[PDB]
């Protein structure tokens, strides 16, 4: 996003200065976030394709380029989808290894539930396998969020930490969310779900 | 001088028709009243909050009510307040204002129609009119990017069109909530 600029010819300038400082302080590791928003495939398209394209071109001549190398510096990038970026970037020789970051598994959640409460007050009556199998499908940021929410609900309750029962409610309201429904529209819901249950 | 509203006298009865918003504001006013306990929470407060929506719904009617229920200094003024036509002085108003906040911490800083500062500058118009708006942009950029989370300086920002937003202030840590 720092390389996104609508002036004429400063994206390549930023790439060049970044890579020159990296070459000067070698060895190094150059991490670029938001790669999916600049390095999409080049096309005719609008007039941004006159400069946004040019920018990417600079990149294509730094990681491989001439001079045959700088040091062998490691470059890494944060993107969400490999298929959106063009074939010139993600080809081997410019990005050799491609590793994946999925959502936490059963083990990942098993250890992230406790690792997120090491710096958080909490009681003894907790079984981390229960919450590891109880909130499968959320991201790690969401585990941080549910821990934050349980702590804040403790704050609003007057206690400093939380037992099982209330952080379970916190995660369940982080899943299904927390509106008023009349008493005549409520019996319709009751009747239809009861009939579905009886059938199934 | 920015109008120093020491006492605002605004409560949550000074607002009506914003039930769902009432409960996300008590968090901010509790953080304003307790700047030392939220650091004990390990959580970080929202540095900036953007008041987005239709005009006439009560942005400053809510922001001033927030500062009143906090009982803490309130600093409101215009977004074009720093875009009057002399180069560089707009950076002084932002600097003076934010170090006023640093000196009277904890504080509230509010800027209605702030997008006049963060107007996404299109490539259709004048250039020196661009480096002054962008000058003040980078000025408050440095100002709040160098700030600490627990200084008690809560950043209030309001505008009635979120479509003209510049991506700079949308970054996390600059407007942690909307």
């Amino acid at each position: 996003a720092e390389f996104i600029e609508m002036y004429m010819g400063l994206g390549a300038a930023r790439v060049r200065d970044l890579f020159n400082t990296a070459r000067s302080v070698a060895p190094c590791i150059i991490f670029i976030d938001e790669l999916d928003a600049v390095g999409r495939q080049r096309q005719g398209g609008g007039r941004s394709n006159d400069e946004r394209d040019n920018t990417v071109n600079q990149l294509l001549t730094e990681m491989d380029g001439f001079e045959a190398e700088q040091q062998g510096i490691v470059v890494m990038g944060a993107t969400n989808r490999k298929d959106v970026l063009d074939a010139a970037l993600t080809r081997p020789g410019r990005f050799d290894r491609s590793i994946e970051v999925r959502r936490p598994d059963f083990q990942g959640r098993l250890e992230a539930v406790k690792v997120h409460l090491r710096d958080k007050p909490v009681a003894a009556e907790i079984d981390y396998v229960s919450l590891a199998s109880l909130m499968g499908g959320m991201s790690g940021a969401q585990i941080a969020g549910v821990a934050n929410t349980a702590c804040f609900l403790a704050s609003r309750d007057g206690r400093s930490e939380v037992n099982q029962t209330d952080l379970t409610l916190a995660v369940e309201q982080a899943k299904y969310g927390r509106r008023f429904v009349g008493a005549g529209r409520k019996k319709r819901f009751a009747v239809m779900e009861a009939s579905i249950a009886l059938a199934a | 001088e920015a109008r120093k509203e020491g006492l605002t006298g605004v409560e949550f009865r000074d607002v009506a028709g914003l039930g769902p918003i009432l409960n996300e504001v008590v968090e901010v006013v509790e953080f304003l009243k307790d700047p030392g306990t939220f650091s004990k929470l390990g959580a970080r407060p929202p540095k900036g909050i953007l008041l987005e929506g239709d005009p006439g719904t009560g942005k400053t009617l809510l922001a001033k009510a927030l500062a009143g229920e906090a009982m803490v200094p309130f600093y409101q003024m215009s977004g074009t307040e720093f875009t009057e036509g002399i180069v560089g002085l707009g950076a002084a108003r932002v600097r003076d204002l934010f170090k006023r906040a640093r000196a009277t911490a904890p504080c509230v800083i509010f800027v209605d129609e702030i997008d006049a500062l963060g107007l996404r500058r299109a490539e259709n118009d004048s250039a020196k009119t661009n480096e002054e708006r962008e000058q003040t942009l980078n000025q408050l950029l440095t100002e709040m990017d160098g700030f600490t989370p627990d200084t008690g300086v809560v950043f209030l920002g309001a505008t009635n069109r979120a479509d003209l937003l510049d991506p700079a202030l949308m970054r996390p840590g600059r407007f942690d909530r909307k």
